[PDB]
Parts: C-alpha cells; structure tokens; sequence
C-alpha cells in the first residue's frame, strides 16, 4: 500500500487550502505550482505519465504569466503572507483543520459524507487485475485525437483562433 | 469510492468557496478559478484512467485548453480594470448597481 | 506573371525567413497527396500486429483462411520485405 | 502459454483466499463464503484484493506498483 | 547500489562544473591573448577548489528587505533540479529509465525558470525584479519554440525516450537529417541557459549582477553550480539528440567516450559563441524568436509532420 | 599539540583559499582606474592570480578605491564598503586615494579614504604602473597568509 | 519510488549546502551591511511597487501557444495509426490554425511592445 | 600556450566518464552480469515477475532452461 | 433544445465517445464492456421510464464493477474479522499467505 497516493491526495489539499486562502498572487502561484506537480504524481501513481507531465507543463507555463502580472498589476506595497494577517491566516487553518478531520475519520472508519459515501480501503484495492502489452493504453487513447475525434480538433481550433482574436479586441482600448 | 476522490472533490471545493469568498485582489479569484479547473482535470483522468475508457483520454486536454482559454480571458479582463483604476482591486468595479 | 515575380523579388530581398516558411508550408501540404508512399505507409501500419489474432471457428467453408500460419492462404509481407 | 498459466494462477488465488474466508469468516453469524456481489454468473475479473487480499505487504506492493515504480 | 549510483551522478557533476569554470576562464583568457589561472595549481587546476572554499567561508547575508523563505528556497531549486535534469540521460544506459523522459526534462527546466523568477523577488530590489522580469520574458519565447523544436526531432524519432534515441541514431545523425532545427534549437538552449548573447537575467553592463544582486557567500555559489550544471546537461542533451555515436551492448565504454566528446565540443562552442558576440536586448531578442524562429520552427514542424508518410518512413511505436 | 596542529592546518587552509580567489568590486573612480584596466589586460592578466572583478558588492572580497574621493562620493563608497560582506579588505590606490593627493587642499575631497574605509593596503603613485599595483595585490595576498583566526580562537 | 529517493537525496544535497553556508562561517550583520543595494544609494521608492510590463499581451499569447503545442504533443504516437490522411489533415489544420493565429496577431501589431 | 587549457578539459572529461562508467557497472554487477532488463510495457514487466518466480531464487537475472524443464 | 443534426444527416461527432462499449483504438476493452453491454442491450428501444423499471438488475451490476462498492464492503469485513481473529491469536495464516512458497509461473 504505502498510502502514497493518499498521502499526495492530503498534499493536493494542503496546497489548495494555501492557494484558496489567498495571501497574495505570489504565494497563491507558488500554492498552485506545488498542488500541480503533487497532482501530476497522483496521475503517475494511477498510470497517466504523458497526462501528469502535460498538466504539469502548462500549469509551469501558465504561472509564469501570472507571476508577471501580479508584478505589475496585483501588488502592494506589503505582500500579504499567511501569517501576515488575521483572515488569511483563519482561512488557511480553517482549510487544514478540515482537511484533518476528514482524513482522521476516513482512517478511522468508513466515512460518508453528507454528499457522498467513501470507504476507507486501499486505491491498490480499487486497481485492475488485467494488463495491456506492447502499447500504452493511456498513449493510445490521447494519440486518437487525430484519427477519431475530428469534430474535437475543429472546435478546439476554433476556439484558440477567437481566443486570439477576442484578447486582441479587449485590450484595444481607446 | 476510495478516499483518492474525497480528497480531490474536496480540494475542488475549497477552491469554489476561494473564488466565491473575495477579499481585495482580482487577480487571487483568477487563481483560485484555475485551481477550480486543476481539481476538475485530476479528477477526470483518475475516473478515466480506472476505467479503461480508452477513447475518453483525450478528454482532460480538450479540458486544459479551455482553461487556458478562460484564464486568458480573465487576465485580458484584469488589465483592462487595471488601466482603468490604477489597481485589481474588486471594489472599484461598483459603477452598475443592483 | 510579372506583379508575382516582383512581389516575390521583393519578399526574397526583405523577409526571407517568411519566403522559406511559406514554401516549406505549401510543400508539407501538398506532397502528401501526390507520394505514392503514403498508401504503402498505410499499409506499414495495418501490418504491425499490436493484439493477438483471433482465430475463426472452422465452418467448412472458409477457403481464404489458411489452417496455419505457414499455409499459402494470408496476408503476405513478401511486399514489405523487399522494401 | 501465458494466458494458460495466467488462468490457471489467478483461479488458484481465488481458491486459496476462499479456503482462508471459510476458515476465517466462521463464527460469523450471517455470512455465506464465496457469495458473489453480482446477480449475473457470468465471470467476473478479480479486481485487485480478491487475488492480492490476504498477502503480504511486498507481494501487494509488487502487483499494484511494480510496473510504475519500475526505472 | 542505487544510492550509489546517485553518488556517482552527482559528485562527478559537481566537479565537473567547477572545472568547467575554470576551463572557461581558461579558453576565454586564450581567445582574449592572456593566459588565465595558471598560478594557483599546477596550470590553474585547484583554482575552482579555491574559490568553493572562499565562497563557502565567506560569509551570507540576508537583506534587511528580503523573504527570508523564499530568498533561501530558490538556490536550492536552481540546485535540486539541475541535479535532477541528468537522471534520464543514457550514457549509454540511463540512471532512471523513463517511457516519457523528453517530457520530463521539459517539464524540470520549466520548473527550473521559477528559481530565478522567486529569488528575484525574494530580495526585495529593484535590479534583482528588473532582472526576474527579464528571465519572464526570455522563457515564454524560448519555451513555445523549444517546445516545438524538440516535438519535430521526436517525430522523426517515433517516441519520447532516448535510448530509441540511440537507437534511431545508429548509423547517420540527425544534425544530417535536420541541422535547420539543429540551428535553431542550440539557440533555443542558449536562450534556455541563460547564456550570451542571451544572459540577459545576469546582465552585469545594465544590471549589477541581475537577479542575484543581493546573494552573497555560499547562495551565490549554488546559482552558479546550477547555471552551470545546466549548461552541460542541455550541452550533453543536445549531443544525444542530434549528434548521435554508436553504441556496442558489450563494451558500452565506447558510447560513454564519445558522449563525453560530443559533449565537452558543445560546451566549448558554447564558451566560443559567449566570447565572440555582444549581448542582445531582451525586446530583440523575444522578437527574434516570434518573428524569425517560430514561422519556420511551424514550417519544418509540418514539413516533418508530412515527410514519414510521404516517403513510407514512419518509425516503429517502441 | 594535536589541537594546535589541527588547528594550523585548517587556518592554512582558509587562508590560501582566501589568498588565491580575490574577487575585487568593479569600481573606480578617476584616472587611476584605467591603470586597473591595464591590469586587467593581458600584458599584466589579473585573471592569472585569481583575481575577477565583480561588479555585486555582496560578491565582492576587496575594494580597491582608485581614484578621487568627494565629499558627494563618500557615503557612496562607505555604503557599498558595508554592503560587501566579511573578510573584506582594501586597497587605496594612487595619491588621491592614499591621501589627498593633486586635490589635497580642496573644499570638494576628502583627504585620504582612509577617513572612511580601513584601508590595508596603499599603493602609492600617480598614477601607479600596472606593474605596481599587481605588487599591492601580492602584497595584500602576502598579508591574508599570515592571518591566524584558528590559532587566535583556539587560544583564546 | 528511484525517482523519489533521488529527488529527496538532491534535494537533502542542497538543503546541506545552504546550511552549511549559513552556519560554517563568522556571522557580523548590521543596519548597513543588511540594507538594500541601489549602486550605493538609498532607494527612493520601493520594490514592491508595480512595475508595468509592456509585453502584456505577448504573455497572453504565449498561455494560448503552450496549449497549441499541448495538443500537439501527441503526435508521434498519433503517426501510428491506420487513418493516416485523416491524421495528417488534421494535424495540419492545427498548424494552420496556429500559423493564422501568429499572423493575425503580427499583423494587427499584438507582437509590438507598449510604449 | 592553447595546451595549457588541455589538463582542465582532460579532468572535465574524466569527471564526466564516471556517471555512465559506474551505471553500466552497476547495472551489470546487480543483473549478473548482463544488461539490465527494459520494462517499458506489461508484457516486458510480465515476463520480469514470470523470470522471478520461475528462478526459484527471487531473481528474475537467474536463468533457467533445458536442464530445468528435465 | 435538442437538434438531432447528426441523426438526420447520418454524421458522428461524439457518438463515438459517449459510452465505453464502443469502437476503441487497438480494439483495447473497457472495464466494464460486458455489463455496460448488457444494460445497454436490455434497455435499448424501451425508453426511459422502462428502462429503469426493468433493467434495474443491469444497472445495478454496471454500478457494481464501475464503483466496487460491495466487494470494498466485504473485503473490509474480511481484514476486520481476520485482524481481530489475529488479535487474539485465534487464527494462524498459511505459509502460502505469509510469503514462504513458491507461486506459479
Ligand atoms: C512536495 C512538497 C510538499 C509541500 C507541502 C506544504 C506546502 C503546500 C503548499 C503551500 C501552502 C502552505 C504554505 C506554507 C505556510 C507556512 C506558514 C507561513 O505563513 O509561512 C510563511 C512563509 C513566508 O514567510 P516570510 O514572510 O518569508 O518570513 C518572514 C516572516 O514574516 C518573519 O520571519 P523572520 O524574518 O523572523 O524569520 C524567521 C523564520 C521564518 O521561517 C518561516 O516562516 C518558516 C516557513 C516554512 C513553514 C513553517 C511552518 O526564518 C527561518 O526559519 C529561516 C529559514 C527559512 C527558509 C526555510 C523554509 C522551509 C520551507 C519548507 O511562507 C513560505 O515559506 C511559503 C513556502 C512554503 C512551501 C515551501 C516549499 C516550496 C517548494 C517550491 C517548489 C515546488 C516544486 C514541486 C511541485
Ligand atoms: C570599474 O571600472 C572598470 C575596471 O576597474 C577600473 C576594470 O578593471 C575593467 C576591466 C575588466 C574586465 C574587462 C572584465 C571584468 C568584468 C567581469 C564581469 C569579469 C569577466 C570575467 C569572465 C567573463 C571570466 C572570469 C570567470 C568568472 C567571472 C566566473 C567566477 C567563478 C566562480 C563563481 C567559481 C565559483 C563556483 C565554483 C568553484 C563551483 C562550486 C564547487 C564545486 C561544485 C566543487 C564541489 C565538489 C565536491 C563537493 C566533490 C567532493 C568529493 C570528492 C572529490 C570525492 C568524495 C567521494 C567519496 C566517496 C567521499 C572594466 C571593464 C571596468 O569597467
Ligand atoms: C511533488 C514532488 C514529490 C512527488 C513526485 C512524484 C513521486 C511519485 C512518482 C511515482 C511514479 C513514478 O515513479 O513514475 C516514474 C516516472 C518515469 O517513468 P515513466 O513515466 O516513463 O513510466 C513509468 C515507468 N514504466 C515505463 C516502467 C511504466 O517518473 C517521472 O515521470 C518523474 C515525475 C517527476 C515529478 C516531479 C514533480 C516536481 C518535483 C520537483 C521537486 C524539486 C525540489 C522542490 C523543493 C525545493 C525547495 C525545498
Ligand atoms: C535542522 C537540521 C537538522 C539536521 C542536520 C543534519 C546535519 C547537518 C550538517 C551540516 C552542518 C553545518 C554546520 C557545520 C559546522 C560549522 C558551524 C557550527 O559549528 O555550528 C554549530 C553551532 C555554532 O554556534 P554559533 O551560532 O556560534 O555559530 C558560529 C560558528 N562559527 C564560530 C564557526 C562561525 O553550535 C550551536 O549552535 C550549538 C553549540 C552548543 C550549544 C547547544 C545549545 C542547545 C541546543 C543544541 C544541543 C542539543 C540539545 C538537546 C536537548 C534539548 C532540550 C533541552
Ligand atoms: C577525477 C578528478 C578529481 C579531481 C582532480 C583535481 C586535481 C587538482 C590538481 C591536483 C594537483 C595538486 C599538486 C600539488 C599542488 C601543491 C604542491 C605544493 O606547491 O604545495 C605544497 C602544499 O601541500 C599541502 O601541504 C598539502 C597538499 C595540498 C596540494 C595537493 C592537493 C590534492 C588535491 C586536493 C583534493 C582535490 C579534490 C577536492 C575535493 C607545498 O606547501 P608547504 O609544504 O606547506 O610549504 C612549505 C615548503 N617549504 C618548507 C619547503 C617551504
Ligand atoms: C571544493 C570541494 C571542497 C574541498 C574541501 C577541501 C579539500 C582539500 C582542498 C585542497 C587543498 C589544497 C592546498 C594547496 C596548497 C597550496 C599550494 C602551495 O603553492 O602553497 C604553498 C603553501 O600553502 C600554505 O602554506 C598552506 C596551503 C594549504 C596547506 C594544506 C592545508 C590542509 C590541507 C589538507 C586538509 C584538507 C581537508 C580538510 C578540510 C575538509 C605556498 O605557496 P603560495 O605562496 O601560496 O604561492 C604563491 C605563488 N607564487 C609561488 C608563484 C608566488
Ligand atoms: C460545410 C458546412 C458549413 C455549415 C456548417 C458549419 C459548421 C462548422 C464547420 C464544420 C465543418 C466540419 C463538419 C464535418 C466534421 C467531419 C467529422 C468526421 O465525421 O469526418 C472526419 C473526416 O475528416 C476529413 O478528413 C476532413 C475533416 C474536416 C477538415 C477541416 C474542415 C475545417 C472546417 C471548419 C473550420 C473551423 C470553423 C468551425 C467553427 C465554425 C472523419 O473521417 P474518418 O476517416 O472516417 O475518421 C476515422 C474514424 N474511425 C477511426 C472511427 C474510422
Ligand atoms: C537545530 C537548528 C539547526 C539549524 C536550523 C537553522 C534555522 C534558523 O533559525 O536559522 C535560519 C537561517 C538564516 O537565519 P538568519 O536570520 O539569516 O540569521 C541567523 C544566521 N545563523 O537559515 C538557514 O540557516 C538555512 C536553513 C536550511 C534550509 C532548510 C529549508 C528546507
Ligand atoms: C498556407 C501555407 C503556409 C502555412 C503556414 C506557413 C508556415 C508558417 C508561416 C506563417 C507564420 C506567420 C506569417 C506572418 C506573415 C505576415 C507577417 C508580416 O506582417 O510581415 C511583414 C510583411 O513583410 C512581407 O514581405 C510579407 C511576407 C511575405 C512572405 C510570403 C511569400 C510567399 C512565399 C511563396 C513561396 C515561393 C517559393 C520560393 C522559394 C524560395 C526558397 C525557399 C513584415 O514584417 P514587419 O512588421 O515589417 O517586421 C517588423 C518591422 N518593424
Ligand atoms: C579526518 C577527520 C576530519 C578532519 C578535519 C575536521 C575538520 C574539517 C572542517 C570542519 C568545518 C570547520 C570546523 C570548525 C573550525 C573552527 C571554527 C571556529 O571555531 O572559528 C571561530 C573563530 C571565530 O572568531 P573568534 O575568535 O570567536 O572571534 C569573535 C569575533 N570577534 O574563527 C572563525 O570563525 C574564522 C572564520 C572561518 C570559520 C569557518 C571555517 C573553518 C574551516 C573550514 C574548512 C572547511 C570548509 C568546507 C566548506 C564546505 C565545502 C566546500
Ligand atoms: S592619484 Fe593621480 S592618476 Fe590617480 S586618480 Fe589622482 S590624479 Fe588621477
């Protein structure tokens, strides 16, 4: 078992907590970047290798630009860190101590939320005796982009061309 | 349903509560809405990846990339606000009133 | 004839890089259509056994399915050997 | 072969972990050994913890992750 | 014996990124008419020895004004994952084997971006956010045309992982196949690296210093090893993509001999280049990547695209 | 004794470290500082002794003031003498560095930098020949291997 | 699991060194020496003040490209298939789309820098 | 003289012959001496764990044959 | 609401995606292709309200490989009874259990 994949589950969560209490752009990126890469090991764990480096890239890409935009639009002139002030800080103890309650009564016993209904018991439990040979299954179905999936790649294309138009026309100004 | 899931819908909702619960910037709500999506792209491709749904595989990127997209947008958005008013703050924008 | 030349004079004098990505593009799309290669690549493909092959329950009436693989009945790579 | 020897080591694994459930779920006051969870009786693949159930951590540790850890 | 053979990844690293400080200050001493160290040791070689040793004596401060966290974090990333990047790299055979493994240092080296970008902004300076700002907008133009540079390379691959690498390079070498994206991808590892006439983080004639203005003493110094340990992996990367050497199962010395060839010429070029050019603007040089490199990068990528299935040349999934 | 002689060791150690990688500041200030550049060129190389300018103060082990010091220069030079961190040494170079040289009765120079900074080493001339400020650096190399902290604190 | 041991021993490595630098030598710090570097002056402003980026939308456009080659990633694996015309087109239509995109957007002037 | 740089580049050079060097070696000291085994599919993992149990060792390197079977 | 475009003109744009039974590359099976078929099959043709009513039995043995609800369930009871019977030194497992046998090839 090793619980690696609840123990990365519980890391998710922590960095979410981080990044939704909100201290500032900086460290909510920062939040972000970490809660990516622990995802991108989840995936790994569950045999999603090509998809855990791909999230992982474009989240690394996409906080680049934020990291530039918080430098130049969001920023004051004292950054608020989580222990710099009383709200952020109640959030982010508020989001950890949920968390560990949580975790605390799954171990213990078989937890149903008010939402859904979890039983505590091994994600290798859950996994699947069979196995493929000689491909990736995971390889092949996103490489079906192309054969399949016409329609998808027409709309996706569509989509990031007015993508570009619409950022262009908004930031026009005048 | 095994304890992976909880923690990934729970992360999924602690970034809805981020981005419904302001505080001052604009630019923490574009965060926490890509976080949003982040958890929706966990999810999916543990569920899909369980289940052998081959053809479903290229569901999570078709998912990044409208992420990408909507983050885009969100940005565009914010410097706009941001050369109107000087700052991203969210209490600037009270002009329209209810 | 003699507009294009001189657009193509002048494109060749100030954007170079641009000429030679147009006519790298252009190229990438319209060789394919005109290779004879691409059904043979097709075929390269289809001939790669990625699964087991299934065999069919003898009815009696199946002449084109070889009884073993060696049998002259089959799909044959002899093409592909020679290749 | 492996397909012979697949079969024939994954029935051998359920077999033993049904002679252990009868061993152990005995004094249980409710409890039929081998009941399936489906109506259908068609079989059905064990998922992971109807072979790997009963075992030791390294064999558990070996089947689950054992492909993916392997570098 | 794994933890052994991470020692013997790491430690052989590290020296050679002091030797190749001083092989640096040596080859530039010569193509400028001096000499270099040739004092310290016998031809200068404990110079590197000397100089870890005074670095790691002298004494780090941190700024009045600074992110303590944050300030100290970022060398240990820029270390950490230069360390990392050599994981993957078959010479011949690879410490961890990876079905992805360009992904993945991908994926390292865009991680490895934030270190400057945090440590930039941890100081609290105005030159160290000039120079973060800097490393911003060199990495988005680099990484879009690295991206697709190296997704043409890998086409004419047929996966993602190098021993296929080797595999494909058996007998000729890919800079023969397709040296335009040969060209232009040791620009894009220039770039990458930081290196001139693209050191435009670390610019010392506009900037003091750059992003590393405030770090002194021992902090200084992992910048430096891990700016270095970049150069050669990307150099040694560059080497296996393009520059591809024969590879005998038995006597795999062979491979390892001509790798490290290939490897030490990449990085002397590398050397060569800085001390042959002036240094570029930052707006020059994103303009030069969009306007000048992605066109064509676009246009071999469909030319590479196209060529397998033209010519019945596809190569084998595994 | 053992302690004494561990103690040696390691402080011949630290000094030769010191000794052979002096990282001067890039910093000058008048006339004399094309002298340095002259240095730095390959008929004296200063690269050759382990001696690399560095334009950081934080990355810098000695402050070779070359040059007139003014009464609006001063708190720069004091500001970036303490910004370079420990052990840090300097040299004044030339007369108006050492004391106040051509310029010694003026209202605008401070006469000596040695009002401002501790100065190890001076280096007279006007200015000095490349040739004789590499002997101030030798010399305050001489000087750095003599320095004894370990064997000051062991007995201490 | 090799990963992880050796993302930790890399990690473990560096960690080392930073305190290693931070304990092994005499420390003497004050007001001064710990004050922020401005070529010998005192900063008028601050740091932490916005510094306006004039390559904006170069950013965006960026975010949009990093999710073009994301989806042209999968392209070696996709070149393994039997519909190799259909996967040609539309690999193409992608390039296409991308290379419309560079070109509207250099036409307009989005690739010019604010001034 | 240009040679003088020789030494440094032949000490990177044989700082850089030791991570492949000792990797092969390795590789060939904890596989029995032969290559170590590439599981890049199920299949090729597979057939590892199959090597493993047939050996009788716990060693999927310890090969056996003919003189196994009878 | 609803503009059957691609029933009418005989086109497939995300048919092919929407369930798992269908045509996957390499021919690569679902998890559950047997029982996904089978509900499928009985509830083809009967609409909705039907299809609930009387292809319960499907649904439920569809739910049950997708989730493993009920086998999570007693293969918990299991390590509970066999915990507690350990506890108290009751029960003794197998050698072939504790890692002392040979498995087969
Ligand atoms: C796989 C990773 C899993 C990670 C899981 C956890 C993280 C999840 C995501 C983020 C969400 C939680 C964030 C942590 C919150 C901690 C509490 C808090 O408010 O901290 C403030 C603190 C910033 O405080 P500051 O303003 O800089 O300090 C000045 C004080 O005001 C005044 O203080 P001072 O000036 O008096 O200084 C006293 C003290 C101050 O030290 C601290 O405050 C320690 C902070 C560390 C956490 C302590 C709990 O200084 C020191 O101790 C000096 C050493 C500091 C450097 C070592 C930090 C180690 C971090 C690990 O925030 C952080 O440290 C943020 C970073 C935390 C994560 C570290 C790892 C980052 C990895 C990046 C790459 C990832 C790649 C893979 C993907
Ligand atoms: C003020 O006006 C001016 C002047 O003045 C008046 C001037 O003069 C000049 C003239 C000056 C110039 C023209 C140039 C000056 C400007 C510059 C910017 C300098 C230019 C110089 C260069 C371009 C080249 C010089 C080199 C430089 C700058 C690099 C600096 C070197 C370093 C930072 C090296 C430090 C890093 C190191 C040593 C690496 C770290 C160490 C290691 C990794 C080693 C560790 C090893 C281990 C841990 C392994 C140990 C274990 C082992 C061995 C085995 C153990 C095994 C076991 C099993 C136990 C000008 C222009 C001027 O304008
Ligand atoms: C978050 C970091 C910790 C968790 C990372 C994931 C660990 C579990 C991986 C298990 C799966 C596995 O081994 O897959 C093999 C794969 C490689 O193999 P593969 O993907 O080709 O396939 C598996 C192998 N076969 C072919 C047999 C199936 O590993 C990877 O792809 C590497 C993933 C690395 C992810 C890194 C995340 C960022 C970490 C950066 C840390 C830097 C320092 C930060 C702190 C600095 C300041 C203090
Ligand atoms: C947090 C990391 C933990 C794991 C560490 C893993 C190994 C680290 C290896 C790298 C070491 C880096 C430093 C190298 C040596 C040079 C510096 C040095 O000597 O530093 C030592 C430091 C030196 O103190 P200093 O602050 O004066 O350092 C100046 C050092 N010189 C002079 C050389 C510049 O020693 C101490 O701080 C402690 C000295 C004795 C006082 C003890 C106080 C009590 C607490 C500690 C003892 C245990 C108590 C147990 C009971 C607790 C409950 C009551
Ligand atoms: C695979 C590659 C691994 C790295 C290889 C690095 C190679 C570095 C170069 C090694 C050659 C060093 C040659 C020796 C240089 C110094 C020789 C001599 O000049 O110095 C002696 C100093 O020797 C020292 O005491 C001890 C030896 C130090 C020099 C040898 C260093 C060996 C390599 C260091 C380790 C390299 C890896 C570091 C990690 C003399 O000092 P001393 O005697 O007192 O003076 C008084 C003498 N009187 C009385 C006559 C006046
Ligand atoms: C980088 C990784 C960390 C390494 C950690 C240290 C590892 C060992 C470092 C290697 C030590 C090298 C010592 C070099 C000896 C100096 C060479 C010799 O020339 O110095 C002479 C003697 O030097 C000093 O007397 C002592 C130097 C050091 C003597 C040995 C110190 C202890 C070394 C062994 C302990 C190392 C391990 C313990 C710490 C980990 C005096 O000559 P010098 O005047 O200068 O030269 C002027 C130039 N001229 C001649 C042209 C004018
Ligand atoms: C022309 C109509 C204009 C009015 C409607 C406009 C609506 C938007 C434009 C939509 C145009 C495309 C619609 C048709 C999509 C065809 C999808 C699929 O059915 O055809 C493919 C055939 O694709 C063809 O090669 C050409 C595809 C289209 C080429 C690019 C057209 C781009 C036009 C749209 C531009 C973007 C604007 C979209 C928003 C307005 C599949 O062929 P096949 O080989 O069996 O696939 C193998 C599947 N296997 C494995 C199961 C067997
Ligand atoms: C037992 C404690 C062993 C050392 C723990 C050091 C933690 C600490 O408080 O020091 C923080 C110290 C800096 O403190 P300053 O404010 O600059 O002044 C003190 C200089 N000595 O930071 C460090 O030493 C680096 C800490 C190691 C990084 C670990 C991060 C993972
Ligand atoms: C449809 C097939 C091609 C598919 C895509 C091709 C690959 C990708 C190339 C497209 C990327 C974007 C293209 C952008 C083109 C417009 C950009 C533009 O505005 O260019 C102008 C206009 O300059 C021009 O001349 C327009 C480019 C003309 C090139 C088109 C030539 C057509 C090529 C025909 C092939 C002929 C074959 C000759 C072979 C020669 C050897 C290769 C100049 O730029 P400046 O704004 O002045 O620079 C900044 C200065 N301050
Ligand atoms: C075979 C078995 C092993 C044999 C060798 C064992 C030792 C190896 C080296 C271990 C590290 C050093 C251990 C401590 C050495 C003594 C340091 C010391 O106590 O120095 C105290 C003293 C401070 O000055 P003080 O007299 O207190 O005055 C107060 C200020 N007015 O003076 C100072 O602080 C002087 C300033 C420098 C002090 C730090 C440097 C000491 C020598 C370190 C050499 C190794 C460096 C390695 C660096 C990392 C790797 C690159
Ligand atoms: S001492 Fe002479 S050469 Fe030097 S700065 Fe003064 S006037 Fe110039």
């Amino acid at each position: 078992t090793m619980y690696i994949a609840f123990i990365l589950s519980t890391i998710f969560v922590i960095g979410f907590v981080g990044f939704s209490s909100k201290p500032s752009p900086i460290y909510g990126g920062l939040g972000l970047i970490v809660s990516g890469g622990v995802g991108c090991g989840i995936v790994l764990n569950f045999g999603g290798s090509f998809l855990g480096l791909m999230v992982f890239l474009i989240y690394l890409g996409g906080m680049l630009v934020v990291f530039g935009y918080t430098t130049a639009m969001a920023t004051e002139m004292y950054p608020e860190v989580w222990v710099s002030n009383k709200t952020v800080f109640g959030a982010f103890v508020s989001g950890l101590m949920m968390e560990f309650c949580m975790v605390y009564y799954a171990l213990k016993e078989e937890e149903v939320e008010i939402i859904f209904k979890f039983n505590g018991l091994g994600d290798w439990v859950i996994y699947d005796t069979g196995d493929s040979g000689f491909f990736s299954e995971e390889a092949m179905g996103i490489a079906a982009l192309y054969s399949y999936g016409t329609w998808l790649v027409i709309v996706t294309g569509w989509s990031l061309l007015i993508g570009v138009v619409v950022i262009m026309e908004i930031t026009r100004g005048n | 349903m095994p304890l992976v899931y909880m923690n990934i819908i729970m992360a999924f909702a602690i970034a809805l509560a981020g981005l419904l619960m302001y505080r001052s910037h604009l630019m923490s709500s574009l965060l926490c809405l890509e976080g949003m999506m982040l958890s929706l792209f966990i999810m999916s491709t543990l569920i899909i990846l369980n289940t052998h749904f081959t053809l479903a595989n290229m569901m999570p990127i078709i998912l990044l990339v409208f992420a990408a997209c909507e983050a885009a947008l969100g940005l565009s958005l914010l410097v706009m606000v941001s050369n109107t008013y000087g700052t991203d703050y969210v209490q600037n924008l009270n002009l329209l009133q209810c | 004839a003699g507009r294009i030349a001189s657009f193509l004079k002048n494109a060749w004098a100030k954007e170079p890089v641009l000429v030679a990505s147009f006519a790298i593009g252009g190229l990438a799309i319209i060789l394919p259509s005109l290779s004879p290669y691409t059904n043979y690549a097709i075929r390269i493909n289809r001939a790669t056994p990625y699964n087991y092959p299934v065999p069919l329950r003898d009815d009696g009436n199946m002449p084109d399915v070889p009884s073993h693989p060696q049998d002259p009945q089959g799909p044959s790579l002899e093409w592909l050997k020679n290749l | 072969l492996f397909q012979a020897e697949k079969d024939r080591r994954v029935l051998q694994m359920l077999r033993e972990n049904l002679e252990e459930e009868a061993i152990i779920m005995k004094d249980v006051p409710d409890w039929k050994v081998g009941e399936s969870v489906f109506h259908t009786t068609r079989w059905v693949t064990p998922m992971m913890g109807e072979l790997y159930g009963l075992r030791t951590n390294e064999e558990i540790l070996s089947a689950t992750y054992g492909f993916i850890w392997y570098t | 014996m794994f933890m052994i053979n991470i020692l013997s990844l790491i430690i052989p690293i590290l020296l050679a990124v002091a030797f190749l400080t001083l092989v640096e200050r040596k080859v530039l001493g010569y193509m400028q008419l001096r000499k270099g160290p040739n004092v310290v040791g016998p031809y200068g070689l404990l110079q590197p020895i000397a100089d870890a040793l005074k670095l790691f004596t002298k004494e780090p401060l941190r700024p009045a004004t600074s992110s303590i966290s944050m300030f100290i974090i970022a060398p240990i990333l820029a270390l950490s994952l230069a360390l990392t990047m050599w994981v993957p790299l078959p010479m011949p055979y690879p410490l961890i084997n990876m079905n992805l493994g360009v992904l993945f240092m991908l994926a390292m080296s865009s991680l490895a971006v934030y270190s400057i970008l945090w440590s930039g902004w941890a100081s609290n300076s105005k030159y160290a956010l000039i120079g973060a700002l800097r490393a911003v907008a060199q990495t988005i133009s680099y990484e879009v045309t690295l991206a697709i540079i190296l997704l043409s390379v890998l086409l004419m691959n047929g996966s993602y992982t190098l021993s296929t690498l080797i595999t494909t390079q058996e007998h000729i070498w890919m800079i023969f196949t397709s040296w335009p994206l040969a060209m232009m991808w040791f620009i894009s590892t220039l770039a990458e690296t930081n290196r001139a006439p693209f050191d435009l983080t670390e610019g010392e004639s506009e900037l003091v210093s750059g992003f590393n203005v405030e770090y002194a003493a021992g902090p200084f110094a992992m910048f430096f090893m891990a700016e270095y340990a970049n150069i050669i992996m990307m150099n040694a990367f560059t080497a296996i993509l393009f520059l591809g050497a024969s590879h005998d199962p038995h006597t795999p010395e062979l491979y390892t001999i001509n790798f490290v060839l290939k490897t030490l010429a990449l990085t002397i070029t590398f050397l060569w280049i800085r001390a042959s050019y002036p240094r570029f603007r930052y707006d020059q040089l994103m303009h030069l990547l969009w306007k000048s490199f992605l066109p064509l990068t676009l246009a071999l990528c469909m030319w590479h695209i196209s060529l397998p299935i033209m010519t019945a040349s596809i190569p084998p999934q595994s | 004794s053992r302690g004494e002689y561990v103690v040696a060791k390691l402080d011949d150690l630290v000094n030769w470290a010191r000794r052979s990688s002096l990282w001067p500041m890039t910093f000058g200030l008048a006339c004399c500082a094309v002298e340095m550049m002259h240095m730095a060129a390959p008929r004296y190389d200063m690269d050759r002794f382990g001696v690399v300018f560095r334009a950081s103060p934080r990355q810098s082990d000695v402050m070779i003031v070359a040059g007139t010091l003014t009464n609006k220069m001063a708190p720069a030079l004091r500001k970036v003498y303490d910004q370079m961190p420990e052990p840090r040494y300097v040299v004044s170079m030339g007369s108006c560095a050492n004391g106040g040289g051509y310029y010694h009765y003026s209202y605008s120079v401070v006469r000596g930098c040695d009002r401002i900074v501790p100065v190890d080493i001076y280096v007279p001339g006007c200015p000095p020949t490349a040739e004789a400020l590499l002997y101030g650096i030798l010399q305050l190399q001489r000087k750095i291997k003599r320095e004894k902290r370990l064997r000051i604190w062991y007995r201490r | 699991m090799n990963i992880m041991l050796t993302l930790l021993t890399n990690v473990t490595l560096a960690s080392l060194l930073v305190l290693i630098a931070f304990w092994l030598p005499q420390l003497n710090a004050y007001s001064e020496k710990t004050s922020p570097y401005e070529c010998g002056f005192d900063p008028m402003g601050s740091a932490r003040l916005p510094f306006s980026m004039k390559f904006f939308l170069v950013a965006i456009t960026f975010l949009l490209f990093d999710l073009e080659i994301a989806l042209l990633l999968p392209l070696p694996w996709a070149s393994q298939t039997n519909n190799l015309k259909t996967m040609l087109t539309m690999a193409l239509f992608l390039l296409i789309l991308l290379a419309a995109s560079l070109a509207y957007e250099w036409t307009q002037k989005g690739l010019e820098w604010a001034e | 003289m240009w040679f003088e740089i020789l030494p440094g580049i032949a000490v990177m050079a044989a700082c850089l012959f030791i991570p492949g060097m000792a990797t092969a070696h390795i590789h060939k000291f904890t596989n029995g001496g032969k290559e170590k085994r590439v599981a890049h599919f199920s299949y090729q993992w597979n057939l590892m764990e199959r090597d493993r149990c047939i050996s009788g060792v716990n060693r999927y390197h310890v090969t056996k044959g003919l003189e196994n079977i009878d | 609401p609803f503009f059957d475009v691609q029933k009418r003109l005989g086109l497939d744009l995300d048919r092919w995606m929407t369930i798992q039974s269908a045509e996957q590359p390499h021919k690569i099976p679902g998890r559950c292709h047997a029982f996904e078929k089978e509900w499928i099959e009985c509830a083809h043709g009967i609409g909705g309200i039907r299809a609930e009513k009387e292809c319960k039995i499907e649904f439920d043995d569809f739910v049950e490989c997708l989730l493993r609800q009920k086998t999570m369930k007693r293969l918990s009871a299991i390590k509970r009874q066999r915990d507690k019977l350990i506890k108290e030194g009751k029960y003794t497992p197998p050698p072939h259990h504790l890692g002392k046998e040979d498995p087969r090839p």
